[PDB]
C-alpha cells in the first residue's frame, strides 16, 4: 500500500556543509530544487495511497 | 662464530591446512557492528601452509617471502627466537635481523654477512639450570643503518610439558618501503596441528625499513657440534591478494571473515 | 520571516494552504579547534635543499622525513625556486596538514629535461631512470645550480642512462652498468656492434646556455589521512573543548561537529573511527589520548504551515525531525541559514513525533484534519 | 577521477581554483546519482 | 514485517536527517489509526 | 566529443596522461547511453 517517506535533500547531499560546493551547486540551476520536489510528490502520494 | 650442525635427519617437508587463520586488521581504524570488505594481501583460507620442525630434527631452511608471509609457532620454552629477512644475505646489499634473546628483542638493518646454519645457544650441561650462552648469526655487519631495542625484560628458556601451550603467530609484509609486523598470542592445548577457529592479529610494530626483501629463514634456540634441540614448531604460509569480508562485532573486534574468493 | 520564505520559495506573493518545505537549517560552529601532535622538532629540509653534493638521474638520492614541524612556507615564500610545481596539493595550503610519511628525492638533471619529471610524463628521464606514479601527490622543486658544480672541461660526475629493456616502474632504481643489446646479436664482453654502455654524461661547464645548464631538482612526495601522522605545518594547535559546535581539524580531518567523550573501545594502535557509512565518526586526540565521538552538530529540513495568504499571516514552523531543545541552541549568539528568529520567545511549542511546531496552539480536541503534519498531527486555522 | 570523495579533504588541500576541478567532478558524479535514485524511486512509486 | 524495517530505521521513534542528507518522514496515519480503520 | 570513438584508436594515439581524459569522455557518454536503454526499459516493463 505504500513503501517509506524517504526525503533527501539534494544540496546535503552533494555539497554537504560546504558553501564553495554550494555556489559551484547553483550553475546547475533548478536540478535540486526539481529532486527535492520529485521525492517529495513521491513522500505525499504514500498518504494518499 | 659461524658452523654447520650436520648432525641433523633427513625427511621431505610436511603439508597441512590453514583453516580459517591469518586475518590482521587492515587498516589502523575503529569500526563496529560492521560487514566491511577490504583488498589487501592475507592468507588464503583452507590454503597449504608447509610445516617444519626442530626436535633428531633441525628444520631451518631459506624460504621465498613473495608477497610477504604468514609465520605460526606450537611453543614451549620459547625456541623460535627471530628471523632473517633480505635479498642477498652475503653482505652485498642490506638485510633486516630480528632476535629475541633472553633480555631484550633486538631489530637491526645491516650489510650482514650471515652464517649458514645460524641459531642461538642454551647451556643445561651439568649446570641443571638453563642459562642463554650462544648466539651464531654473522660475523660481521658494517655499513648499519635502521637501529632499534626493546625496553629489557627476562623470558624463560625452560620447558618440558605434554602438548604445546602456546601458538604464537604472525604476518610480516614489506610494502610501500614499510616493514609491517601483525601478531598475536594465544593459549592453546593441542598436539600436533593448528588450531581451528577465529582470531585477529593486531599491527605489533610499523619498521621504516626500506629494503628489498625477497627470501627469509627462521632462528631457533638449541662439543661445538652434537647437541640436544627441544620439541618445537612452525608453520609457514604465503600471503596473496584477496578481497575479504571482516565482521567487526560490538566492541570493533574482528570475530569471523569470508575470503571472497575461496 | 518564514512566510516571506515561503512567497520566495513558491515565487508568489500569495501563498495557498498547505504545509511547505523551505531552508534546511544548521547550528553554526563557534569556533576552530586545531589538535596536531604535540611536537617541536623543525624537520631536516637544511641537508635536503642546501646539501653538499646530489646523486644521479639513474641514482636519485632518497631521503626520509619523520617526526617533525614542516614549515614549507619558508620553501615557497622564497625567490630562488623556479619550479614549485605540486600535483595533489597547492603551494599555499601545505602548511594546514599532516602527512603519513614524507620522501624527498633529489638529482640534478639538464634544465630542457625538468618538464619530463611531472607524474605520467615521457621521454627517455621519465621512461628509463625517474618515473612519478601517475596518480602522484606531492611537489617537484627546480632551480638552476650552474654557480654550485659546473667545471670548465665538464663535470663529468653526472651521469644518466639512455638505454634500458622496458620502461621502469614509478619509484624504481637501477644502478646497473651491464651492456645494452640494441640489435639482434647477443653481446656478451663489455662493448661490440651496436652494443652499448647504457649511461651518458651531461656537460656542465659554468659557460653553457639555460636548458644545457645544470639544474637542482628535489621531488617532496607524501601520503595522506591513513596512519597517525608524523610531519606537520607549524599551525599552532588548541585548547580542545566539547559539546558546543566547532570546525575541528585533528592531524588534516579537517570537519564541522561537536567533541564528546566516547565509550568506543579503539585498540591502542587505531586513531581515527568510521561509521556504517565510512565517514569518520570518532577520533583520538593526538596530544592526550582520548577517544573523542564526532557528531554532526543539530541541523534539519524547516517547514512552514500556513493557512493561505488569503486569510493569515499566521504561520507555524515544523523543525523536521529534531528535538527543539535544539532551537534555543540556535540563539543569534551564532549564525544559520535561517536569519529569522522571532518564534524562538516560545509558549506555544509542540513536541511531534514528526518534529518540533513552533507557533501553533495543541488542543485536545481532534476535529477532521486539514493541513497534514504527520504521525497524526495535522494543524488548522480556528479560534 | 577527483583527488578524494571527501569534499572537506579538497577543500582542506587546494586553493580557490584549483579545488573547483575537483568539485565539479563530485558535483557531476554525485548529481547523477540522486538523478538515478530519483528515477527509480519515481518508476517504483508508480508500481506501489 | 518490523523484523524488516528496525534495520532500515536504524541504517536510515523521533526519525532524523542524516549527514548525507537522508530523512525518513512520519506517515500520516500512525501504525494505531489503521488499526483503528 | 572525445578524439574517436574506437576504445584502441585513443590508448594508441594519445599518452597514458591525455588519453586519460579522452576515455573520461567515451565512459560518461557510454554511461549515459546505458542509463537511458535501463530508464527507457523500466518505462516500458512498467507497461508490459
Ligand atoms: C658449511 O658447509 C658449506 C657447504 O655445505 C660451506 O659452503 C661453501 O663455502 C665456500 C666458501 O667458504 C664456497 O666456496 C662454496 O661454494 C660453499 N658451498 C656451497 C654449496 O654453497 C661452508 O663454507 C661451511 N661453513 C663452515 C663454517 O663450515
Ligand atoms: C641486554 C642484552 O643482553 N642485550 C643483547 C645485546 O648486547 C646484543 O648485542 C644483542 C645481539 O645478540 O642481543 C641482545
Ligand atoms: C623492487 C626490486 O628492485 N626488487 C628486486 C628484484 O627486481 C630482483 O630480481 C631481486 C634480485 O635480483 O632483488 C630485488
Ligand atoms: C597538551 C599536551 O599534551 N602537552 C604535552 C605535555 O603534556 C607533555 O608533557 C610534553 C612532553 O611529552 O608534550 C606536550
Ligand atoms: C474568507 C474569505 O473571504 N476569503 C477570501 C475570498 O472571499 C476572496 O474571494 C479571495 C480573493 O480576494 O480572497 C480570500
Ligand atoms: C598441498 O600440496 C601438495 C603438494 O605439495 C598437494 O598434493 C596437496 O593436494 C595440497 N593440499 C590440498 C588441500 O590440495
Ligand atoms: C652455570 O650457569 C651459570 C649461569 O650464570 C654460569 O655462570 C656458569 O659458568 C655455568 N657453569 C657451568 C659449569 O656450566
Ligand atoms: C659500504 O661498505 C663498503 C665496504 O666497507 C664501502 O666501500 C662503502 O663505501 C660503504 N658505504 C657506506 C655508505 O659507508
Ligand atoms: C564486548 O562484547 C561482548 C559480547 O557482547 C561483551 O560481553 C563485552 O562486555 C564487550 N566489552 C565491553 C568492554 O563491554
Ligand atoms: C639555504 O641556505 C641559505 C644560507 O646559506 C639560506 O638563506 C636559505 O634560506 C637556505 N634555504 C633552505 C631551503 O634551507
Ligand atoms: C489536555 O488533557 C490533559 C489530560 O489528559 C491535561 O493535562 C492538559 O492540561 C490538557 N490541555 C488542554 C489545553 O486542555
Amino acid at each position: 500500500v505504500s513503501m517509506t517517506k524517504t526525503s533527501v535533500d539534494c544540496t546535503m547531499y552533494i555539497c554537504g556543509d560546504s558553501t564553495e560546493c554550494s555556489n559551484l551547486l547553483l550553475q546547475y540551476g533548478s536540478f535540486c530544487t526539481q529532486l527535492n520536489r520529485a521525492l517529495t510528490g513521491i513522500a505525499v502520494e504514500q498518504d494518499k495511497n | 662464530q659461524c658452523v654447520n650442525l650436520t648432525t641433523r635427519t633427513q625427511l621431505p617437508p610436511a603439508y597441512t591446512n590453514s583453516f580459517t587463520r591469518g586475518v590482521y586488521y587492515p587498516d589502523k581504524v575503529f569500526r563496529s557492528s560492521v560487514l566491511h570488505s577490504t583488498q589487501d594481501l592475507f592468507l588464503p583460507f583452507f590454503s597449504n601452509v608447509t610445516w617444519f620442525h626442530a626436535i633428531k630434527r633441525f628444520d631451518n631452511p631459506v624460504l621465498p617471502f613473495n608477497d610477504g608471509v604468514y609465520f605460526a609457532s606450537t611453543e614451549k620454552s620459547n625456541i623460535i627466537r627471530g628471523w632473517i629477512f633480505g635479498t642477498t644475505l652475503d653482505s652485498k646489499t642490506q638485510s633486516l635481523l630480528i632476535v629475541n634473546n633472553a633480555t631484550n628483542v633486538v631489530i637491526k638493518v645491516c650489510e650482514f654477512q650471515f652464517c649458514n646454519d645460524p641459531f642461538l645457544g642454551v647451556y643445561h650441561k651439568n649446570n641443571k639450570s638453563w642459562m642463554e650462552s650462544e648466539f651464531r648469526v654473522y660475523s660481521s655487519a658494517n655499513n648499519c643503518t635502521f637501529e632499534y631495542v626493546s625496553q629489557p625484560f627476562l623470558m624463560d628458556l625452560e620447558g618440558k610439558q605434554g602438548n604445546f601451550k602456546n601458538l604464537r603467530e604472525f604476518v610480516f609484509k614489506n610494502i610501500d618501503g614499510y616493514f609491517k609486523i601483525y601478531s598475536k598470542h594465544t593459549p592453546i592445548n593441542l598436539v600436533r596441528d593448528l588450531p581451528q577457529g577465529f582470531s585477529a592479529l593486531e599491527p605489533l610494530v610499523d619498521l621504516p625499513i626500506g629494503i628489498n626483501i625477497t627470501r627469509f629463514q627462521t632462528l631457533l634456540a638449541l662439543s661445538s657440534s652434537g647437541w640436544t634441540a627441544g620439541a618445537a614448531a612452525y608453520y609457514v604460509g604465503y600471503l596473496q591478494p584477496r578481497t575479504f569480508l571482516l565482521k567487526y562485532n560490538e566492541n570493533g573486534t574482528i570475530t569471523d571473515a569470508v575470503d571472497c574468493a575461496l | 520571516d518564514p512566510l516571506s520564505e515561503t512567497k520566495c520559495t513558491l515565487k508568489s506573493f500569495t501563498v495557498e494552504k498547505g504545509i511547505y518545505q523551505t531552508s534546511n537549517f544548521r547550528v553554526q560552529p563557534t569556533e576552530s579547534i586545531v589538535r596536531f601532535p604535540n611536537i617541536t622538532n623543525l624537520c631536516p629540509f637544511g641537508e635536503v635543499f642546501n646539501a653538499t653534493r646530489f646523486a644521479s638521474v639513474y641514482a636519485w638520492n632518497r631521503k626520509r622525513i619523520s617526526n617533525c614541524v614542516a614549515d614549507y612556507s619558508v620553501l615557497y615564500n622564497s625567490a630562488s625556486f623556479s619550479t614549485f610545481k605540486c600535483y595533489g596539493v597547492s603551494p599555499t595550503k601545505l602548511n594546514d596538514l599532516c602527512f603519513t610519511n614524507v620522501y624527498a628525492d633529489s638529482f640534478v638533471i639538464r634544465g630542457d629535461e625538468v618538464r619530463q619529471i611531472a607524474p605520467g610524463q615521457t621521454g627517455k628521464i621519465a621512461d628509463y631512470n625517474y618515473k612519478l606514479p601517475d596518480d602522484f601527490t606531492g611537489c617537484v622543486i627546480a632551480w638552476n645550480s650552474n654557480n654550485l658544480d659546473s667545471k670548465v672541461g665538464g663535470n663529468y660526475n653526472y651521469l644518466y642512462r639512455l638505454f634500458r629493456k622496458s620502461n621502469l616502474k614509478p619509484f624504481e632504481r637501477d644502478i646497473s652498468t651491464e651492456i645494452y643489446q640494441a640489435g639482434s646479436t647477443p653481446c656478451n664482453g663489455v662493448e661490440g656492434f651496436n652494443c652499448y654502455f647504457p649511461l651518458q654524461s651531461y656537460g656542465f661547464q659554468p659557460t653553457y646556455g639555460v636548458g644545457y645548464q645544470p639544474y637542482r631538482v628535489v621531488v617532496l612526495s607524501f601520503e595522506l589521512l591513513h596512519a597517525p601522522a608524523t610531519v606537520c605545518g607549524p599551525k599552532k594547535s588548541t585548547n580542545l573543548v566539547k559539546n558546543k559546535c566547532v570546525n575541528f581539524n585533528f592531524n588534516g580531518l579537517t570537519g564541522t561537529g561537536v567533541l564528546t567523550e566516547s565509550n568506543k573501545k579503539f585498540l591502542p594502535f587505531q586513531q581515527f573511527g568510521r561509521d556504517i557509512d565510512d565517514t569518520t565518526d570518532a577520533v583520538r586526540d593526538p596530544q592526550t589520548l582520548e577517544i573523542l565521538d564526532i557528531t554532526p552538530c543539530s541541523f534539519g529540513g524547516v517547514s512552514v504551515i500556513t493557512p493561505g495568504t488569503n486569510t493569515s499571516n499566521q504561520v507555524a514552523v515544523l523543525y523536521q525531525g529534531v528535538n527543539c531543545t535544539e532551537v534555543p541552541v540556535a540563539i543569534h549568539a551564532d549564525q544559520l541559514t535561517p536569519t529569522w528568529r522571532v518564534y524562538s520567545t516560545g509558549s506555544n511549542v509542540f513536541q511531534t513525533r514528526a518534529g518540533c511546531l513552533i507557533g501553533a496552539e495543541h488542543v485536545n480536541n481532534s476535529y477532521e484534519c486539514d493541513i497534514p503534519i504527520g504521525a497524526g498531527i495535522c494543524a488548522s486555522y480556528q479560534t | 577521477g577527483a583527488i578524494s570523495s571527501v569534499l572537506n579533504d579538497i577543500l582542506a588541500r587546494l586553493d580557490k581554483v584549483e579545488a573547483e576541478v575537483q568539485i565539479d567532478r563530485l558535483i557531476t558524479g554525485r548529481l547523477q546519482s540522486l538523478q538515478t535514485y530519483v528515477t527509480q524511486q519515481l518508476i517504483r512509486a508508480a508500481e506501489i | 514485517v518490523t523484523l524488516a524495517d528496525a534495520g532500515f530505521i536504524k541504517q536510515y521513534l523521533i526519525c532524523a536527517q542524516k549527514f548525507n542528507g537522508l530523512t525518513v518522514l512520519p506517515p500520516l496515519l500512525t501504525d494505531e489509526m489503521i488499526a483503528q480503520y
